[PDB]
């Protein structure tokens, strides 16, 4: 008996986490930023 | 600090102390390391040091004469101090030097000689003056790819680079009447001085102007040089700051007042009023630590440099550090402020009236060179006696809250915690 509105809650939980999940990897990708590009080098110390 | 500058091609300028005992002319360049490239990079460091030169300065003392020379990042200087008499031949020595020694200087003994001397002097910077190693690779990240960027002492890369040729072309962009102030400071009279550059003549290496290129720019960023092997762990991190000539030059710098300087050491400095001590005298996050307002032609550096040997708490030291420079913001009081304007009228005392001819010989050359003519303490603290808690955190709102930085480290930085982690203690959370 719940099946029209369990489908109706259900588009909104989908729209709201499909959402939440693409922001979610814009947001990490922003903070991941300066590891991810983060450069090295390495000069032999003298002995 | 009294001023007197007069023009007839060749820019004069003095200042009379008759308290002096001695007196100091020379001449000052608008052009430093900010105006070198990544490859010559080194090359005014090293004009800095023919001047100076064994042979150069046992022509000067016999002349009862001693040599100074001061290479910074928009400046250049080559000074003569004498007695106050003898200025005369102080004249004579900076003429013949600058005038006829175009290639007694540069002779392949005396420029090999003296190439290989800067290069020893820099390895042993680069090996042992950490907390300035470190402030040199502040401004080198800070202003990455930019003029600001590049050390004044150079690289040793570039320096072993270096030729004759590379010192002339230099001297030939940069050595210039236009790019060049005659200074004066000591207890001489400046209608006197003038008389002696006018008995002699020529034009030698004028009319030309000095090079332009691209401005400088504050990227956020971070170099960090971990040594395990040092004791400490040397670090200095700082925002954009105030260019020379910003309407906030005198705010910011009395913003770093309020902060201060700190040496755990010293009896009296634990006892300064920083509320930051509070936080970090507990555990002693430091040995050290002093802040800056840095400024230059083209923009600034605000921050502060520190020295721990508390390697498992530096987390903290920078946390509570920044946690202090957030409340320039939205808390700083008004006593705070007072005392800050107290002790940077102190400081600024201290520097521009030092019994010393030569230190006010390149403050009034390097600034005449860009506002053309030294600015009076008079007025300098009337600007300072007029700065409100407003002015404070209007400034704090603009160049510190969620604002980019820039940072260095060199030794056990391991305790340093990444650029991000960093980056958000610039601000507060709130409703
Ligand atoms: C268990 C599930 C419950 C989840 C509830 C969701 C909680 C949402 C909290 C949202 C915002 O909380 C808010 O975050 C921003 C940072 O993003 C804070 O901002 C703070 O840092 C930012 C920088 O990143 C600064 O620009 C800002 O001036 C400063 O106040 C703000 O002061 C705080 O109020």
């Amino acid at each position: 008996p719940e099946h029209d509105e369990r489908k109706r809650l259900g588009l909104k939980t989908v729209i709201i986490l499909s959402s939440l999940y693409l922001l979610s990897i814009w947001v990490k990708k922003f903070k991941w930023a300066g590891i991810k590009t983060r450069k090295f080098v390495f000069n032999p110390p003298k002995p | 600090a009294e001023v007197t500058q007069l023009s007839n091609g060749i820019v004069v300028a003095t200042e009379h102390n008759p308290s002096a005992h001695t007196a100091s002319v020379g001449v000052v360049f608008g052009s430093g390391a900010a105006n070198e490239n990544p490859y010559n990079n080194g090359v005014s460091n090293l004009w800095k040091n023919i001047f100076l030169s064994k042979e150069n300065s046992a022509v000067a003392a016999k002349e009862g004469l001693a040599l100074s020379s001061n290479i910074s990042r928009d400046f250049q200087s080559y000074i003569v101090s004498s007695l106050p008499g003898s200025t005369d031949k102080s004249l004579d020595f900076l003429n013949q030097s600058f005038i006829q020694q175009k290639a007694n200087l540069l002779s392949s003994s005396n420029f090999e000689a003296t190439k290989k001397s800067v290069l020893k002097q820099v390895q042993d910077f680069e090996d042992n003056d950490h907390p300035n190693r470190v402030l040199e690779h502040l401004h080198s990240t800070a202003f990455q790819n930019t003029p600001l960027s590049l050390p004044t002492r150079g690289t040793l890369e570039s320096l072993e680079n270096l030729v004759v040729a590379d010192l002339e072309s230099f001297a030939n962009n940069h050595f210039l009447n236009s790019n060049a102030v005659v200074v004066g400071t000591g207890n001489i009279k400046h209608e006197d001085l003038v008389n002696s550059i006018e008995s002699k003549n020529l034009s030698l290496q004028t009319g030309t102007k000095p090079v332009l290129k691209k401005k400088a720019a504050f990227l956020g960023s971070e170099v960090r040089l971990r040594d395990d092997t040092l004791p400490k762990a040397w670090i200095s991190l700082a925002v954009e700051g105030e260019p020379v000539n910003s309407p906030n030059y005198f705010v910011a710098k009395l913003a770093a007042q309020i902060f201060g300087s700190y040496n755990a050491f010293e009896p009296a400095s634990r006892l300064q009023g920083i509320k930051l001590l509070d936080n970090i005298q507990e555990y002693q996050l430091c040995d050290n630590f002093n802040h800056f307002s840095l400024s230059y032609k083209d923009s600034g550096l605000w921050g502060f440099s520190t020295a721990t040997r508390n390697v498992t708490m530096i987390d903290d030291l920078i946390h509570f550090t920044l946690k202090q420079w957030n409340r320039l913001t939205i808390s700083v009081t008004d006593t705070e402020v007072e005392r800050a304007k107290s002790l940077l009228k102190l400081q600024l005392g201290q520097l521009y009236e030092s019994g010393n001819p030569v230190n006010d010989a390149n403050l009034l050359g390097a600034e005449v060179l860009i506002k053309g003519s030294k600015l009076s303490l008079g007025e300098a603290f009337k600007k300072i006696d007029a700065i409100t808690v407003k002015d404070v955190k209007a400034w704090a709102g603009k160049r510190l809250w969620d604002q980019d930085i820039a940072i260095a480290g060199t030794g056990q930085i391991e305790g340093l915690l990444d650029y991000m982690r960093i980056r958000s203690d610039m601000s507060m959370m709130r409703w």
